[PDB]
């Protein structure tokens, strides 16, 4: 067996959405309408690639 | 019965019995090869049918 290839800690850094679940809950309906496109692109990648390393961008 | 009839009736008997004897020996060899290699209709033991698999998108992606 080979080596499990992993992204570097620097590839995994992004500004986080550090708000509590009640805040996400309150905005979820409008968030679903506004951010649908990048959200649905990312979910398509995940169910197609079946690999978290392949959808980081 | 005349000698010719018995004689040629004997050859007909011998042809049938020799063909049967050869087939009996060939079946034994075919059975030996099919049992050892599994590439024939005999000794074909079942495996799980792949049509029972669900290929729909699942609740989680990695699968």
């Amino acid at each position: 067996p080979g080596i499990v290839e992993l992204p570097s800690l620097e590839d995994l850094k992004v500004q986080e959405v550090k708000v509590s679940s009640s805040v996400l809950k309150a905005a979820a309906h409008h968030y679903g309408a506004q951010c649908d496109k990048p959200n649905k692109e990312f979910m398509l990648c995940r169910w197609e690639e079946k690999d978290p390393r392949r959808c980081l961008e | 019965d005349g000698p010719e009839k018995n004689y040629e009736r004997t050859m007909a008997i011998l042809q049938i019995e020799a063909e049967k004897a050869e087939l009996r020996l060939k079946e034994l060899e075919v059975r030996r090869l099919m049992r050892a290699r599994g590439d024939g209709p005999w000794f074909h033991y079942p495996t799980i049918d792949k049509e029972l698999i669900d290929h729909s998108p699942k609740a989680t992606p990695d699968n």
